[PDB]
Parts: structure tokens; C-alpha cells; sequence
């Protein structure tokens, strides 16, 4: 569903909203067709994922664009500034998005979206695959599903009839991936295979990948909302928001990988963990104190690395360390900051401006 | 979670001349007002007119039953305590099932006296009228209405009418479900 | 806390009706006092939130590569941070926000000053006299088209117990009553008097000013039933709903200098202000104030020549050192600072997203308009003299109102004029044949019957190029419904002589459809009579423009698109609603055409046994009150077939 997939180069033959797609797709389904059911479904796939990447990129230049410096009498009206940035940066989005072909289909209703992000379609995905000789297909759509929902008595009962089936055993594989897991994954099977270099280069080259797509994430989060009340300017535009973070803060979890079952806890510290750790056993102090400092930064209450970090300071004169190498990695402050500053602002706002009109049925 | 209900509401209903029963309605006095005090006032009469001895005009079987227009007969009238007509308030809760109570209005910002009782999910509605209240008892009692004999213009032949009125103060304000009835 | 003004007029009113006089003034004024009280609130609580937090600006942060994606999520979250924390103290301050909003009927009772007529018909019933002359005095001057009323005060004057000092306004700004007095005084040639008056006038003014700014900070408006469609992101909402409210603000200019005794607001009140100061200064014999108020205003024109004469006159009586000493006053030099910035944002918002702006001051510089703004200009100036050359040499080639305003050229080739104004017994009215042909007719028909899925269904344009991309009905039936609606457009603006330009107010593809199951015995028409400006009152044969009724509308066109039916036709009546004056017969290629005023109205007769499907246009001659969904239409259609 996603071999012939490119982001630039998409097929204009199959350009169609992509609700029509999930449609028919949907409809053929009830009709008891199946070949033409999955054409369609892994279409509306295609058509999803490449709405997505079309929307995360006319958001890299326009939260990148430097501002140019303006005029002297500006400089004392704050509010002006502030507000002629967000005109400005309204004005690139609004010009950047008529360029994509994407954006000039009928865009999907907001439950579409929700059931898309809740991977519904590979129900139906996986019984038409099986209905059609598919099994590998089948089992990896049903293993790709039960990913995200860990409580489905349904896709239990169907995985293990489809566990029961001699050979299907290896095709285990996840139709929705990405680049970072990957590379995580092998660095720590190359790090269990005492390898370090290969192990340290992998790890490396996960990081800023896991970093590019949160802040992608973040960005996609700042949608649209419904109109039910008709409030003041300030405290209009503070509900939206409001909203917009109860969306933001599941972001870090969201992309959290699950291994045996169990997503991983503390990723960034657990990817900083292997690296210092990594970094030690090759005698590499430079790039090994700040590994061990960052990870202080993001677990602050332990027993073994501050012993670590206690033997690094005192014996700064042995290998050979400024005081530079005691700091944490610029990429790692950032994510704190954010998450950080994003659960102080959401802990604020549910105190004083979210209403108290409803309660819990007894 | 649901919204919280702070007043109740009762009426008598009669049609010819036979009791019926009562309806009790809950009224949301938090998650919208103004549209409540609204209904409380004309409800006590504190003010003189009110909903006592009205009738209702519009008997549409399976879809709604509306009423409360007191200054004529016919559903072309009616007047609150704010003037003629008063803007919507805010459109937070949806026509969710059977028993959902909403105000009537003839085009925007026109509410007015006139309600109607909801009695199949109308979601075309959404958005276009203000919610305020829902049935709480005597569900059985406004479907005794619905299946009366009613000619071309859906006014019911034997006509209905609103014996008592009253209400009833709320100690504690609970929480109800947005499933129906 | 305070309890709502509309309630209390309500009950005011009812009391009038039954005759309880101290019910009356009590009510009206307890809610006099009440809407003053919530209006101070208002004010109090926005100017002190934002006096406790300041935006204090971002510091100088400069962007550095490699690390782009996090300082832009800081800077977002700070900029939310003091967002919230100011949205934060306004909830705690404010209250219950219910008692803030009102019905605009009353609003508009409110302006037009009516519980002071309810309080002084009580007060003289309740044997208050001065407090009834007060009131008829403040009803007087809110409306002075009132001939009772003028008796009312006449009839007071004659009985003792009054003076002519004795009268009070109540209602009228402070800042107002003083420039008026100021210039009566000076206009006396009494100048000594008239120097305190305008200062004060200048202090009033500015303190007036900035509370009329703080107060425009309100809910967004969205044309009518248009938030159900309503899909703008966050940054694209924040950005509408500011300039909005950055709209509501500098029309204020053109608030705090309009009276109600007059019929247009006064021409340019800061810089007439610093003139009339710089003549009476000059007069009394102070000099150094005199050069201070010219050099003032020629801050604001710095082109105008007798002004420059008069400071060349100061400066030669003075002596050259004194003239180069003193410069202008800072409070002037903030105010045009600050309204310079703001314009030039407005003016781009226009630029670029489409949203008009109409400026209220006739000192700004040409600098602050865009370059393609100002190309708009010139065009539209070019032809206001072409008209005006045309109309000339009709006159000199000589009912005047029948012939300088009608006969236009009528671009287009295949179209004839079957009917003009002196045939259809009335003035501005015109029957065109042939606009569009039989194809259009079936492909418009098609569009408009296959979109509904007696009777009544009506499509927009907007509305039917979304559903042509959404795959519902076929986008040549959208493009060639707005392809006619810009050519209909064109053609009345063509015909009727306009010379300022037409704009579009709404369009409409209706379809009445007859149902022969109730077809006995009716005896109504499809349509009343009515007029599309006023509102129609046939019990005395006048209208009333008011806000219930659309009365910016200033032209009105119709376009027929079928005619195989029974009745339906289109017919002009006299102010009294029951006598024919003209009859047209429904055939697509027909365009009746006419203005909206109250010469004009008009009815549908009945429709029985058939469709009768037609396009309804309205036009505008105020850019401020455009269609707003034409701008979305056009974006559409730009990038759906030449993307
Ligand atoms: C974003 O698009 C603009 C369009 O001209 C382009 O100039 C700019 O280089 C783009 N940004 C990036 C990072 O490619
Ligand atoms: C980011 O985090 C670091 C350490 O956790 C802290 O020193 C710094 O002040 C934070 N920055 C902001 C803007 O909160
Ligand atoms: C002019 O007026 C100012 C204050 O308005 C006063 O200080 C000054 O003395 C006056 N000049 C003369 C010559 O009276
Ligand atoms: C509408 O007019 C445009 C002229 O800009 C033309 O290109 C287009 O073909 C027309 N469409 C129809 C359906 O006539
Ligand atoms: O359709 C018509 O002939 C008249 C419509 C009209 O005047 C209106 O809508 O106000
Ligand atoms: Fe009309």
C-alpha cells in the first residue's frame, strides 16, 4: 500500500477527496467485492499519508522565515509587532498552500480525520485481505491495527485463528512505520551485540530523525474547531488554544515505539542512556560528559550516574576536560523547554479559564 | 460527563377533558442562562403572562411536539421578558435524542416564547437552535399527545391544555447523561 | 450585579401601556443607570488587564540555523504564555458575561433616545415639570425632525418655572458640547472666552478617544449562518478576528466627530481644532502659542499655503530664534504616529487578503498605500471624469432625471432593450432580452434542480462551487453561474450611468415549485409586496430604513432562466399596496433591472402547476458592506481552473 508511494511525484490518475475514496471503498466493501475494496482502501491510505506530508511541509518555511528588522518608530509598540508577525506569517501559509496539489481537492470533515488517526480502516483492510488470499497482507494489517488499540477482544480473537495458520509466523511486520524505530531498533541489537561504533553512528543518526518529527507533530496540531460560543477577543482566541494544547500535549506519547508489547518509557532518556554508556566504553570522555549531564537533565533523582558524574568532575584533570564538556546538548535543553513550558501552561489553564459547567454521572 | 441541571420544572397537561399526567423537565441554569430565566419566569408568572392555559399547535407525529405561544392561538406570536425577541446564546449541547427541550425561532436572533419537545434525534438541527432543558419524567406522557388525531395543518383536533404550571427549587445541582429520554 | 437594560425597559414600556407613572420613571431610570454601570465595568476591567500585563516584547533572539524548529515552538509558547495570563485576569475581573449583550432592536432604542420621551411624558403627568423640560430637551436635540416635541418645549416655556440655562443635555459627549460652544463663542468675535473652551475640547477629546478604543474589543461577526462553515486555523482566526477589531478602531475618527443635529460628520476635527486655537491665540495677542498651534498643523498638511503664509507672518513679526525654538506638541505627534502604523497594516490586510478598507482621514500620505492599491485608484478616478464629460454634453445638446441617468450603452452584442423607463410608467426601471442564451437556460436549470437534492430552494455561488468540487453537481454549471452573475454586474452598472463603482451584496438561485395537492382555493400571492430598502408600512404609505431591513442596498436585478408555468408574473405596485403600474412575462434572456429605493416596489403573483426558476441580484454602491463570501469564491475559482 505503500511501495509505490512518492511524495513528489504522485499519480494524477488517482488525485480524488479523499472521503470519496473511503467511500466507495467502504461501499464496495458491503457489497461483497473485495479486490476493487482494497484498491480503493490502500488508496484513501495513500491519499491520507500524502495529506499529511503535503501539510508538513508548507510549515517548514513559514515558521522558518526570519523576520526582517523594521522601521525605528515600530520598536515602541510591541502589540503592532507581534500581530503584523502573525499577519505576515498568515499571509506565506495562505500563498505557500494554492501550490500543492493537495490542497486544491475537497478537504475531509474533522470525524474523517479523527477515525483516520485512530487507524480504523485497517479492519476492513485486513478482513479484505483475507477474503482474497492475502494472508501475510492480513496478518500485518491486523498486527499494524492492534498496535495502537491494546484492548480489542475482536482483533485477539482474529489474530490468534490467524497465528493458528501453519507458516504465518514470520510475516509479522508493521504497515505503519518509521525511520527512527528502525534505526533505534538495530543500534540497540548492534549495542547487545557488543558493537560499539556501529551502535553509537545508528544512535546518532536516530535522534535528530525523532526530533524532526515531533516538532512536525507539534506543528500539525494547530487546526481548526467548531463554533458553539461567541466570546470576547482575548478570551475567544484563549479557547482555541486551549484546545490546540490538549492536542499538543499527547504528542511525545504518541510516537513513543512499542517493543514487546510495552512502549518504551523515557525514550530521549533512554537514547542518551545507551549513548553515554556507549561513549564510555570507547574512552571518548569528550562527547561522553554530556551525554551523562543530559541525562541527569531528564531524569533528575538517580543513584548510579550521579556517582558517574561525581568521578567525571572529580577527575576532570586526568583525561583531559574543560569546563564546557559539562553542559547539556543544545537539541535536548530545547525538548525540555518545550515539554516542560507546554505541561505548565496546560496546568495553568485548567484552573482559570476552562469552565466548570459539567460534572460526572452517578 | 454531562451538564448540570439547577431547576425543574412541571407541568399538567389535558387534552379534551381528561387528566393525563405531568412532565417534569430539567432545566441547564449554568451552561446557559438568560434562556432558562426565560422559561422559569413565564413558567411562575411572575410577571403576569405566562404559559398558563396555552394550548399546543403543532403535533407533528415522530418528529416533535411544539407549544407555548400565549398571546394568539394560531403560533404566529409570543413574547418573553426581554422585550420581543432575544439573541442565542451559545449552541453547546445538540438535540441528542427523545425528550431534549430547545427553543423554536422563526430565522437568527428571533427566540421568543414558543419551545417544542424533541422526540427522534434531529441532528439537521444542530447548530441552528439554542438547547436548554431535557425531560426528566413522564416520558410516556408527551407521547400521549403525539398519537392524537391531527388534521392537515398538524393542530391537534381535541385540544391540549397546559392546566398548571409551577416549579421546583434544586438543593444540590446533578449531573445527567446526553443519551435521551 | 446590575441587572439587564432590556428587561427594565421591558417592564418600563409595560407600565407606560397601563398607565402607572411612577412605574415608568422608575424603570426607565433604573435601566439608564444600569446600562452606564455595565459600559464603566466594561472599561474598567479591559483598561486594568491590560495595564497589569504587558506584552514587553520578545527580546532580540536571533534565529540561528540548525536549530529553527525549537526556538519558533518558544516563541509560540510565550507568546500564548502572556496570552492566556491576560485572557486569565479578564475572566476573574468581568463576571457573569451575560448581562454584557443585547437584542439590536434595543440598541438601537437606546440611540435614539426613547426612555427620555417615556420619562418626560411621566414626569409631566407626575407634576415634575424641570426635570420634564430636562428630558424633552435631551429627546429634542437626539431627534430634530420632532415637531411635538418642539411644541412640548414651547408649550413648558410659556408656563413659569424654567429658564433659558435651564436646559440640559444628558446624553451628549463632553468633548462635544465644548468644541461646539467654543466655536459659537468665537464665531462672536469674542475671542477671549473662546481659548479655554477648545483646550478643554482638545483634552476631552483625546481622554474620549482612548476609551472609545478600549471598547472595541468584541465577538467576531460572521455573515449570519456562516459559522457552520467556518474552517480558518489558528493563526488565520487570530489574524481575522485583530483585524477586525484594528477596523473597529480607527473607525473611530469618524465616531467621536459626528452630532446628531447634523447630517455629516465634521471635516477633519483634530487639525480644525489646532486651527481655530492658532486663529484666536493669534487674535488675543499670545504669539508663541500662535506659531506652536500653525507649526501643529501644518504637522498634519504639510502642503496648505495660507496656513504657511500665516506662519510666515508669525515668524517675520517674531524674531527667527523664537520661530526655530518652539516645534509642535508631543500628544499630536503620538496620535499620528500611531494611527500612521495602524493604517499601513490595514492597508496591507486589504492588499493581500482582500478585506476591504475605507479610510477615515484625508491627511494621510500616499506612502502608506501599497503599489497595486494605488493603481485601483487611479482607474476609478479616470473614470469618474469620463462619466462626468458624458453627462455634460447631453445637458448642452438640450425629464433631465430620465435621460442624465439612463441609456447606457449596453456592452455586450446580441442584447436589445424591449422596454425603458417612460414604458413601464415609473423611473429607473429597464426590461433587456436575449442576455443569455437557450443552452445557458437548460445548463442553469439543470444546476439549480440537481443542487436540491409551495416550495423553495436557493443555491449561492459560493455554495455551488463547493459542491462542484466536492463532485455533487459539474463545476461548468459553477463557473458559467459566476461568468453570468459578473456579466449581469457589468451590464446594470453599464446602463444606469454610474460612475463611483458597483459592488456585489448577494446573489441567489431560487426555484418555486407549485404543489397541486393544496392547489383549491388560494388566495395569496407567492411574494408580498415589499421594498428590498425600507420596510414596508401600507397603513400610512411610508417606510422606515432601519436595521432590520438590509438598507444598503442601493440596485436590484433579476434574470429569468424558464417559462412554462401558470401565473408567476412580475409586477410593479404604487406605495399603496393594491394597484398594478407594470407587468413583465417571465422568458430566460429577460433581465428586469431597477433601483431599490421606495419608488419602486414590487410582488410575485401566485405560481400554480409549474417551476419558475430565476437569479436574484442586490448591489452596493458602499465597499463596506460587500458580499463577503465573493472574495472565497474568487480565491476558488482562481485556483481550481488556472491553478
Ligand atoms: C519555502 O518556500 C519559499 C517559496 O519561495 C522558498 O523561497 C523557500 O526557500 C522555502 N523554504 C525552504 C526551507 O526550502
Ligand atoms: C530550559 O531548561 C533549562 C534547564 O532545564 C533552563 O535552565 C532554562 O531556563 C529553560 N528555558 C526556558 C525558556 O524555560
Ligand atoms: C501665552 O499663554 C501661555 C499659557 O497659555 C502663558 O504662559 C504665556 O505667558 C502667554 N503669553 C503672553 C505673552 O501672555
Ligand atoms: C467564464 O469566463 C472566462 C473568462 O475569464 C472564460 O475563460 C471561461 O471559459 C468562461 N466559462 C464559461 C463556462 O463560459
Ligand atoms: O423574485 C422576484 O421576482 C422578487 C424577489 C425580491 O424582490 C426579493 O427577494 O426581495
Ligand atoms: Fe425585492
Amino acid at each position: 500500500q505503500y511501495e509505490r508511494y512518492s511524495f513528489r511525484s504522485f499519480p494524477r490518475d488517482e488525485l480524488m477527496p479523499l472521503e470519496s475514496a473511503y467511500r466507495h471503498a467502504l461501499d464496495k466493501y458491503s457489497g461483497e467485492h473485495w479486490a476493487e475494496s482494497v484498491g480503493y482502501l490502500e488508496i484513501s491510505l495513500r491519499l491520507h499519508r500524502l495529506l499529511r506530508d503535503s501539510e508538513a511541509f508548507c510549515h517548514r518555511n513559514c515558521s522558518a522565515a526570519p523576520q526582517p528588522e523594521p522601521a525605528a518608530g515600530l520598536a515602541s509598540y510591541p502589540e503592532l509587532r507581534l500581530f503584523g508577525g502573525l499577519l505576515r506569517r498568515a499571509h506565506c501559509l495562505k500563498r505557500c498552500k494554492q501550490g500543492l496539489p493537495a490542497f486544491r481537492q475537497s478537504q475531509p470533515s474533522r470525524e474523517v480525520l479523527a477515525d483516520f488517526q485512530r487507524r480504523e480502516p485497517y479492519k476492513f483492510l485486513q478482513f479484505a485481505y483475507f477474503k482474497a488470499n492475502n494472508l501475510p497482507k492480513a496478518i500485518a494489517a491486523a498486527h499494524t491495527f492492534l498496535l495502537k488499540h491494546p484492548d480489542d477482544e475482536m482483533m485477539k480473537r482474529n489474530m490468534a485463528y490467524y497465528k493458528s495458520l501453519p507458516g504465518a509466523e514470520d510475516y509479522i511486520k508493521d504497515l505503519e512505520t518509521k525511520s527512527y524505530e528502525s534505526l533505534f531498533i538495530r543500534a540497540v541489537r548492534a549495542y547487545n551485540g557488543e558493537n560499539w561504533r556501529t551502535s553509537i553512528t545508528d544512535m546518532e543518526l536516530a535522534l535528530p530523525d525523532f526530533f524532526k518529527a515531533f516538532y512536525e507533530c507539534l506543528a500539525a496540531c494547530e487546526g481548526s474547531r467548531e463554533i458553539k460560543d461567541f466570546k470576547d477577543f482575548y478570551l475567544s482566541i484563549a479557547d482555541h488554544y486551549v484546545e490546540v494544547l490538549e492536542c499538543k500535549i499527547q504528542c511525545e506519547e504518541n510516537l513513543t515505539p512499542v517493543i514487546g508489547g510495552y512502549p518504551v518509557e523515557k525514550f530521549v532518556a533512554t537514547m542518551y542512556h545507551y549513548l553515554q554508556f556507549a561513549y564510555y566504553k570507547l574512552n571518548d570522555l569528550k562527547n561522553a560528559a554530556p551525554c551523562a549531564v543530559s541525562y541527569l537533565l531528564f531524569d533528575q533523582n538517580d543513584k548510579v550516574m550521579q556517582q558517574n558524574l561525581v568521578y567525571y568532575q572529580y577527575h576532570r584533570d586526568t583525561w583531559g576536560l574543560s569546563d564546557e564538556h559539562f553542559q547539556p546538548r543544545p537539541e535536548a535543553v530545547q525538548f525540555f523547554n518545550v515539554t516542560t513550558l507546554q505541561k505548565e501552561l496546560y496546568d495553568f489553564a485548567k484552573e482559570n479559564i476552562m469552565d466548570d459547567d459539567e460534572g460526572e454521572v452517578v | 460527563k454531562g451538564p448540570k441541571v439547577t431547576v425543574k420544572v412541571y407541568f399538567d397537561l389535558r387534552i379534551g377533558d381528561e387528566d393525563v399526567g405531568r412532565v417534569i423537565f430539567g432545566l441547564f441554569g449554568k451552561t446557559v442562562p438568560k434562556t432558562v430565566d426565560n422559561f422559569v419566569a413565564l413558567a411562575t408568572g411572575e410577571k403576569g403572562f405566562g404559559y398558563k392555559n396555552s394550548k399546543f399547535h403543532r403535533v407533528i407525529k415522530d418528529f416533535m411536539i411544539q407549544g407555548g405561544d400565549f398571546t394568539r392561538g394560531d403560533g404566529t406570536g409570543g413574547k418573553s421578558i426581554y422585550g420581543e425577541r432575544f439573541p442565542d446564546e451559545n449552541f453547546k449541547l445538540k438535540h441528542y435524542g427523545p425528550g431534549w427541550v430547545s427553543m423554536a425561532n422563526a430565522g437568527k436572533d428571533t427566540n421568543g416564547s414558543q419551545f417544542f419537545i424533541t422526540t427522534v434525534k434531529t441532528a439537521w438541527l444542530d447548530g441552528k437552535h439554542v438547547v436548554f432543558g431535557k425531560v426528566l419524567e413522564g416520558m410516556e406522557v408527551v407521547r400521549k399527545v403525539e398519537s392524537t388525531k391531527t388534521d392537515s395543518r398538524d393542530k391537534p383536533l381535541k385540544d391540549v391544555i397546559i392546566a398548571d404550571c409551577g416549579k421546583i427549587e434544586v438543593e444540590k445541582p446533578f449531573a445527567i447523561a446526553k443519551e435521551a429520554a | 450585579g446590575m441587572v439587564t437594560p432590556d428587561l427594565l425597559f421591558a417592564e418600563g414600556t409595560a407600565a407606560y401601556a397601563r398607565g402607572d407613572w411612577p412605574g415608568v420613571v422608575l424603570s426607565m431610570e433604573r435601566a439608564l443607570r444600569s446600562r452606564a454601570a455595565l459600559r464603566a465595568l466594561r472599561l474598567r476591567c479591559r483598561t486594568q488587564c491590560a495595564a497589569d500585563f504587558p506584552w514587553e516584547l520578545d527580546p532580540d533572539w536571533s534565529p540561528s540555523p540548525a536549530q529553527a524548529s525549537g526556538a519558533a515552538a518558544l516563541r509560540d509558547l510565550s507568546f500564548f504564555g502572556g496570552l492566556l495570563r491576560r485572557a486569565a485576569c479578564l475572566r476573574r475581573c468581568l463576571g457573569p458575561p451575560a448581562a454584557h449583550s443585547l437584542s439590536e432592536e434595543m440598541e438601537l432604542e437606546f440611540r435614539k433616545r426613547s426612555p427620555y420621551n417615556y420619562l418626560q411624558v411621566a414626569y409631566f403627568k407626575i407634576n415634575k415639570l424641570e426635570k420634564a423640560v430636562a428630558a424633552a430637551h435631551t429627546f429634542f436635540v437626539g431627534n430634530p425632525e420632532h415637531m411635538e416635541m418642539q411644541q412640548n418645549l414651547d408649550y413648558y416655556q410659556t408656563m413659569s418655572g424654567v429658564k433659558e440655562a435651564d436646559f440640559k443635555d444628558l446624553e451628549t459627549q463632553p468633548h462635544m458640547q465644548e468644541f461646539r460652544l467654543g466655536v459659537r463663542l468665537y464665531s462672536e468675535e469674542q475671542p477671549q472666552e473662546a481659548v479655554p473652551h477648545l483646550e478643554a475640547a482638545l483634552q476631552e477629546y483625546f481622554v474620549a478617544y482612548e476609551e472609545c478604543r478600549a471598547l472595541c474589543e468584541g465577538p467576531y461577526d460572521y455573515d449570519g449562518y456562516n459559522y457552520l462553515e467556518y474552517n480558518a486555523d489558528l493563526f488565520q482566526a487570530i489574524t481575522d478576528h485583530y483585524i477586525q477589531v484594528l477596523n473597529c478602531k480607527q473607525n473611530c475618527v469618524t465616531e467621536l466627530a459626528s452630532h446628531p443635529s447634523r447630517e455629516k460628520p465634521f471635516e477633519d476635527f483634530l487639525p480644525s481644532h489646532y486651527n481655530y486655537l492658532q486663529f484666536a491665540y493669534y487674535n488675543i495677542g499670545n504669539y508663541t502659542q500662535a506659531v506652536e498651534c500653525a507649526k501643529t498643523y501644518l504637522l498634519f498638511f504639510p502642503n496648505d499655503e495660507v496656513m504657511n503664509q500665516n506662519l510666515a507672518y508669525y515668524a517675520a513679526m517674531l524674531g527667527e530664534e523664537h520661530t526655530r525654538s518652539i516645534g509642535p506638541r508631543e500628544s499630536a505627534k503620538e496620535y499620528r504616529q500611531r494611527s500612521l502604523l495602524e493604517k499601513e497594516l490595514l492597508f496591507f490586510a486589504y492588499d493581500v487578503f482582500g478585506i476591504p478598507f475605507v479610510d477615515p482621514d484625508s491627511w494621510t500620505p500616499e506612502e502608506v498605500i501599497p503599489k497595486r492599491l494605488q493603481e485601483k485608484q487611479k482607474s476609478e478616478r479616470e473614470t469618474a471624469v469620463r462619466i462626468s464629460q458624458e453627462i455634460g454634453n447631453l445637458m448642452k445638446e438640450i425629464d433631465v432625471s430620465r435621460l442624465t441617468r439612463e441609456g447606457g450603452p449596453l456592452l455586450y452584442e446580441g442584447i436589445s432593450l424591449t422596454m425603458n423607463s417612460k414604458l413601464l410608467n415609473g423611473s429607473q426601471r429597464v426590461v433587456m432580452d436575449g442576455v443569455i442564451s437557450d443552452h445557458e437556460c437548460q445548463e442553469l436549470q439543470r444546476l439549480t434542480n440537481v443542487a436540491a437534492t409551495e416550495k423553495f430552494y436557493g443555491v449561492t455561488v459560493f455554495k455551488a462551487l463547493k459542491l462542484g468540487q466536492e463532485g455533487k453537481v459539474p463545476l461548468q454549471s459553477a463557473h458559467l453561474y459566476y461568468n453570468v452573475t459578473e456579466k449581469v454586474r457589468r451590464i446594470m452598472e453599464s446602463y444606469f450611468r454610474l460612475d463611483t463603482p458597483l459592488y456585489f451584496s448577494y446573489s441567489h438561485l431560487v426555484c418555486r415549485t407549485a404543489i397541486e395537492e393544496v392547489q383549491a382555493e388560494r388566495k395569496d400571492d407567492s411574494h408580498p409586496v415589499h421594498v428590498d430598502n425600507c420596510i414596508l408600512n401600507a397603513e400610512t404609505l411610508v417606510c422606515v430604513k432601519e436595521p432590520p431591513a438590509y438598507t444598503f442596498r442601493d440596485y436590484s436585478a433579476i434574470l429569468y432562466l424558464n417559462g412554462d408555468f401558470d401565473g408567476g408574473n412580475f409586477y410593479f405596485t404604487e406605495l399603496d399596496a393594491k394597484t398594478v403600474t407594470a407587468e413583465v412575462q417571465p422568458q430566460c434572456g429577460r433581465a428586469v433591472g431597477f433601483s431599490s429605493g421606495t419608488e419602486n416596489p414590487h410582488g410575485v403573483k401566485a405560481v400554480t402547476r409549474g417551476q419558475r426558476c430565476a437569479i436574484a441580484l442586490w448591489f452596493t454602491l458602499d465597499p463596506r458592506h460587500s458580499e463577503r463570501d465573493r472574495v472565497q469564491a474568487d480565491d476558488l475559482v482562481k485556483m481550481l481552473f488556472s491553478p
